């Protein structure tokens, strides 16, 4: 059977007995970085095993008013064990991942989410021409919620659900790598993201390499059961993982 | 050497492919990399999905809403589920989907469209659907037994929950205009209750369909045109 | 130093000359001739392969 | 060496008859994020039929490959004002709506770029107009990031030593050029999630990394007894593109120039009701 | 490969004696729909003549390779009435009636077109013209269907990104560009007997087909301090032409720009006799 | 290179050959279909019979 | 890549050289030098070919 | 022979490891006048790099073979003082200040010259200007060292026999020429430290090396009712460059267009304290 | 010869190239002479050595104090000695040198570089240095412990009285802007006490050092632009 | 009687043609395609050669 699939990095393996197929970037497998592409002349370092592993973020509630969530990364993981460590210690940075989303539920249960990863996710204020910090868009491994009605707060970003908050239509956000945990036939979803940028490296304080979106767009519903709300878990795990430029502590 | 101009010298032309001089010579460029994900056609873009807003009914106050077709138990028996006019340049339903955004982009259009349609009910409902497609007509059809006579295709709900409706070019004409009119009509497609829906005690009494939108192999447009859909009025 | 080259045209039913005078490659005219394309990145990114035939799941 | 020598349709439709087995090429999964891949002959009895069509049109080469205005700006060859007589624009790609967007459909760019300078001038409305001018001329001056800046028409930086210009005279063709890939990076970005400083905290967005310099216009000598206005328009046409990364078209209408900012909109269009098709 | 290498007369007459024989050339039936094909030689003695004669200037090719005139309009650089500073004409080719009539001759056409623009401007008439004003430059844009329009002189729309568009500043030679051949069927059309909807009602006739998109054309900034007048004339030019089923030429005047509605006309003129030949 | 302009430049002439640029690059044209009927040459159907009003009596 | 012909000229009692410089078909100038016809398709459209010297009927 | 044929990239960064030896690259003595030649492979660990990157901007060819103005001045068509209808500028790369910078870095050159000359007109300002007047014609004359020089607009030296001279009319492109190394030397020199006479005394500095003659422009015979002025602008871009003996680039402003006259200036900014990184 | 004139014609472009005819027909050049030190490119300038005023005190009286750097003996244990920002274009202490002359013609530029010290002082004396380059960060290093964490070099001075640090080429893009800000840092450079200077009877309290900039062999510019260092307000 | 040669363009991923039409070598476009260099002449100007590994005195 080809609905049973296992991951193993690291220290760490996950196993699904209930899955689809894996999706892979835009069929790139990450890697390292070549020797004829490189810019830094020194040394690298290459700490697998020890960064290389899944590091499970916080869960969150799917409530029946729910209307979606966004985590920014690499900032996400920002304080997660040697990964945090090493992104602190280093100038640059440069490493793909893996990002398994868990979702489970009865047969009686109805519903369907959508897993996306939106490289360079832009985002604009919720009143135009006024800036917001950094901290109405990510604050470590904590979600963040959409919002169905239109946001007014000049002090966080416009989370209108069905614009995305990048002003393009909801719908057309397939185009990236994607996937669809529909509880019918499904319970987690797989995405293999490789390192995607305009440069060989790039510090991982000052840019959001790419944002993991999870809308629900068939709302969840069920009757007469004690379960009152599904939970939703997020793993993550850096591949081929790579440092350069030492220096202080930040 | 004598030469003699011909009419469109010193003319600009915004499509032309002409050398001209280099304002950096010798300029040494950044070498090149191998980004993940290069596009070299705007096809390649133009077949992938894209979620269609079918539910259109001038009356959501949730916008979310137009993304899912309402099913019902205990439905009187053959009923429509909806309709549409296959006018994916020009209609509102096709109008703003990422096949719609490229075609508005472009005169002529050919080839032919999948539909694909996956059912977000709970595991233990069944049912089966009719979808079928009618060529242009003086009349839409009315009742099930006129939508069968045309392409269609039956659908049955199980452990696979999608199913795709291949809309094939039918056509007296090589292309048709995207600003579409009577003389270049495509049709009409159409989703009929075969059997029903089905559920067991403890279940919810409605469900949800989504529609897929996306071109086959053999799509292609022509002519570069501007696209209507944005506008300015003063300078940013 | 000239290169010759086949020009678009119909289908059932034919060269150009081409000569670059400038030192500098961003000189040249647009190259676009080329017609290659694979959307097997975007639409079928899987890893595993599919068989259309065989049963998704 | 005298000499050297140097059509890719769309599939075609086989012919299909009818079916009755266990493979169901219909039926398939979503979920997987993998498109069908179906064709109409898996469904219903087809013909054979070969198709001379061809996707030369769609290429981005030929997407992108049409100049497009992308600024344009006044000013009088003489005045009170110093600063109403010359122009100074920070060069970017986001200031005209239709080519932002065009360019918005792909995350990374890589091209070379045809600059081509459209000039036209006209006399001012007064009251007494009565006057000779042999014909005017005109300078475009290319400032890289850094370099010095004039104040005023007269100044002294107009004697570029090594600042690539243009001197144009009305009357003859458009001025036009051509400028290689000048980025700093492997591609340019559209787009730019992060912040300037290393603290995250500073500018955000694509304005970040918009270093490109400064184009700088003047009458060359005009100074006429009555004043006279020019208007300059600036087409950018690229070559030898290439792409990377698409992402959906925007929906929402533009609001600032340097900016993602927007107001939420509709997703489409409404009708009667579900099953109207009139 | 530095090089490469790549006539018809009429027929001659053959020399015929005297013949007495049961074959009759001369009778023939034209109820078969068959033309004749004899010829003087088989109904009179003649020489032997050598026609050096050629049919080369009646070819298609040659009949409908010239340009001509096929819209004129004329638009002011400033005036109250904003419709009245810039031209939008929808393309068609019925509207000069001899390249009409010319066209009209055969059914259906395949040909690659050449496009070529001659402007002019003149000072309107006036109490007041003194005034000095630089060369004028013009611009010409092509909309094909569905794309945007302009309201006014100076709307965003005149920011071509993709629309192909032409600056062209007067003292030169007039503009040109060439045009595919752009239709969505496997030939033009000049007639078609049919409807638009299918139940046989709503537009009747050529103008059905009729989808080839829009051109406009304004003053680029000129804005004068007295009105200035200028005139746009377009001229086609049809190239590698083919054409099917031809048609007897017309004999009524035209009278509509898309009808064939038209007066009963005489066959010809009269004599005073049939024996008349003075 | 040096050149000098002979008489005739910048002149449009109706009945010219000369090339031109392409207003839409790499545009794909429709494939060509064989419609009964070519005509080739003027003179062919110049040679199809055709009724004479002979019969031009003023009344 | 040069093509050479010959060019109209008269009978009783003579190349010129062209080159493209364009990447696209209808940029090319009019192939006027066409001279092949045939009438018969309009002339002689009968089922059953009919001799002229052979009675109609 | 119909035809004939006829690219170095930066050192790369090789690996390297942990090194424990008698070996010291970092420790030299500059006392030598000898500069390192240490890399980064030689003191970290490092990766294999390939580099790509090309110096193929810094070359002296590309660095100064950019054309600059060089002078400008103005004359009048018309006018009371015959000084003031005629320019005489005696040639010299000293008087604007980017170019001169630009050149003043090398102590010898050797050069091919292009010269281009821009020119512009204007109508002064008057009470009365409505009047008519054809294009208007320029001549530009050179004239070696030595040579006669005109005293009027219309002296009869203007009519060159041996002085190269150009004739250029208003509204087309501008004028250009070529010239060869015309120096007596072996090379041009920037820079000259001794005197004019054997004794030590009379002219100090480069002035005494500068004789490369004169240029002189007129309107040809233009003489308008009213007063017209005009300006010129001359260019220099050099060809097949050779340099030799570099030099540290000037840090005080220019203060004279014949000697290295200057203020003292201060070496650099301040900031508030050694440690001050902010 | 038909032709068309397209879009540039008759325009001046300051950085063409292109044939123009000669005004001096069959003119003799001087022979050409081999003249000692020929010059092919302005990078072999660029890495020559030159010495940087790193003593910026805002109360420097005497101009040539700029140029020296104060050394005490007795002095705190792990005291800073010096502290500067690596922007070879911008920043005051690169600005003026030779090397910082050169990238000031031009937009973009990277590669490693060199920063050479040599101690001045007595024969006598001894001690010991820890010079550290920082990459980007969000805070400069503010003590010895801080600064140990980054690329360093201990010096030790002997009879060799230089030492050399190779400023590794760190960035996350193969160009960085002469016209340097937040995105393209580029980090700092400090130096601390690691043991104290130690001398002996009869000798002087203080000493100075001397600090020299310059490239290495994989340093490279682009794009060039005018300088601003130097403007003029009337003709000469 | 014309030069071919590559022009300048990008590295991972190209011949114009150049003819000379005055007698004088003056006239010639820039020849800014030489790229050869020599630094050894300003960096090491000694007359005994020294090893970067080995101490300078
Ligand atoms: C934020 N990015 C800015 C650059 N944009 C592409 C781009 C880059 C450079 C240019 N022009 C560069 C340039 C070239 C030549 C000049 F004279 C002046 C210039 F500004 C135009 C568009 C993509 C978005
Ligand atoms: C009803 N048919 C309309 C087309 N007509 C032939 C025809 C087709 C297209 C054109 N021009 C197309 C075109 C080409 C380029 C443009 F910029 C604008 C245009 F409208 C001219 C004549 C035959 C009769
Ligand atoms: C003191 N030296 C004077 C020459 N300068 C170089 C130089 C030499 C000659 C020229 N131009 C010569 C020339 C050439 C052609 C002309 F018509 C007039 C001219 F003056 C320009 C710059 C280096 C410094």
């Amino acid at each position: 059977s080809d609905r049973v699939r296992s991951i193993t990095l690291g220290n760490s393996t996950i196993t699904t007995q209930e899955c689809a197929n894996v999706v892979v970037g835009y069929g790139r497998w990450p890697t390292y970085l070549r020797d004829d592409e490189a810019t830094a002349e020194d040394q690298p370092t290459q700490p697998d095993v020890a960064t290389c592993r899944f590091y499970t973020l916080d869960s969150i509630k799917w409530e029946k008013g729910s209307v979606g969530w966004w985590w920014k990364f690499p900032e996400a993981l920002s304080d997660m064990g040697l990964f945090g460590q090493n992104m602190q210690y280093h100038y640059l940075g440069r490493a793909g991942y893996t990002i398994h989303v868990q979702c489970n539920a009865s047969k009686f249960h109805q519903g369907c989410l959508l897993v996306v990863c939106v490289p360079e996710a832009e985002m604009g204020g919720a009143v135009v021409g006024q800036a917001f910090s950094a901290t109405a868009m990510a604050n470590g491994d904590k979600a963040y919620e959409f919002t169905s009605a239109t946001q007014s707060d000049q002090t966080k970003v416009q989370t209108a659900i069905h614009n995305a908050g990048m002003g393009v239509g909801v719908g057309n956000l397939t185009i990236y790598p994607h996937q669809w945990i529909n509880l019918r036939t499904n319970n987690s979803a797989t995405i293999v993201m490789p390192y995607i940028n305009s440069v060989p490296m790039d510090n991982m304080f000052r840019h959001y390499n790419f944002t993991l979106m999870v809308i629900p767009f068939v709302k969840l519903d069920y009757a007469d059961t004690a379960s009152t709300y599904v939970p939703i878990t997020v793993t993550v795990a850096p591949m081929c993982a790579e440092y350069n430029g030492l220096r202080l502590a930040q | 050497l004598p030469t003699m101009n011909t009419p469109g010298s010193t003319q600009f032309l915004t499509s032309d492919d002409f050398q001209s001089p280099c304002a950096l010579p010798q300029f040494d460029v950044t070498p090149s990399m191998n980004i993940p994900g290069e596009v070299k056609n705007l096809m390649e873009i133009a077949e992938v999905d894209s979620v269609v807003p079918v539910n259109n009914v001038q009356d959501t106050t949730d916008q979310m809403e137009m993304f899912r077709i309402p099913v019902t138990i205990n439905a009187p028996l053959q009923q429509q589920v909806f309709g549409l006019r296959l006018q994916p340049g020009l209609d509102s339903v096709f109008k703003h989907t990422l096949l719609g955004e490229i075609l508005n982009y472009y005169a002529h259009w050919s080839g032919s469209m999948k539909l694909t349609f996956v059912f977000c009910g709970s595991a233990m409902a069944t049912g089966k659907f009719l979808i079928a497609y009618s060529p242009p007509g003086a009349n839409p059809p009315k009742t099930r037994k006129d939508a069968m006579l045309g392409t269609h295709i039956i659908w049955d709900i199980g452990l696979q929950s999608s199913c795709v409706l291949c809309v094939p070019w039918i056509s007296q004409t090589h292309y048709r205009l995207v600003q579409q009119d009577e003389y270049t009509s495509a049709g009409y497609v159409t989703c009929w209750y075969q059997t029903g829906m089905i559920v067991p005690p403890g279940t919810p009494n409605s469900s949800s369909i989504m529609c897929f939108a996306s071109a086959c192999n053999d799509f292609s447009v022509r002519m570069l045109r501007d696209t209507p859909f944005i506008s300015q009025d003063n300078k940013l | 130093g000239a290169q010759v080259s086949t020009q678009k045209t119909g289908a059932h039913e034919i060269h150009y000359t081409n000569i670059n005078y400038y030192k500098d490659a961003a000189s040249n005219s647009a190259n676009r001739q080329d017609f290659t394309q694979d959307p097997s990145k975007f639409t079928e990114p899987v890893k595993d392969v599919m068989i259309k035939s065989l049963p998704a799941l | 060496g005298d000499v050297e020598e140097a059509v890719v349709h769309v599939a075609d439709t086989m012919r299909s008859g009818p079916s009755n087995s266990a493979s169901v090429p219909a039926l398939t999964a979503v979920e997987t994020g993998h498109t069908s891949q179906v064709t109409p002959s898996d469904t219903m009895q087809t013909r054979h039929v070969k198709n001379y069509h061809s996707r030369s049109e769609s290429t981005v080469e030929n997407f992108l490959g049409r100049s497009a205005c992308v600024y344009m700006e006044e000013y009088k060859t003489t005045d009170n004002d110093v600063n109403k007589k010359f122009v100074a624009w920070p060069i970017n790609t986001k200031q005209m709506v239709q080519m932002r967007r065009k360019l918005e459909m792909f995350t990374y760019l890589r091209f070379d770029m045809e600059v081509t300078f459209v000039i036209t001038s006209r006399q001012d409305p007064g009251t007494t107009l009565a006057q000779d001018m042999p014909v005017l001329t005109h300078q475009i001056m290319y400032v890289p990031p850094g370099g010095p800046i004039p104040a005023k028409v007269d100044d002294y930086a107009w004697q570029t030593s090594t600042n690539p210009s243009i001197f144009w005279t009305e009357g003859n063709a458009p001025a036009r050029m051509s400028i290689p890939f000048i980025s700093i990076g492997n591609a340019y970005s559209n787009f730019y999630d992060g912040w300037s400083n290393f603290d995250q905290r500073g500018s955000y967005g694509y304005n970040t990394l918009n270093n490109l310099g400064h184009i700088y216009v003047r009458h060359v000598s005009g100074s006429s007894p009555h004043p006279i206005t020019s208007t300059i328009r600036v087409y950018f046409k690229p070559k030898h593109t290439r792409a990377w990364v698409p992402r959906p078209p925007r929906l929402c209408q533009y609001k600032k120039a340097f900016s993602v900012d927007f107001t939420p909109t509709p997703i489409t269009d409404t009708r009667k009701d579900i099953n109207t098709v009139t």
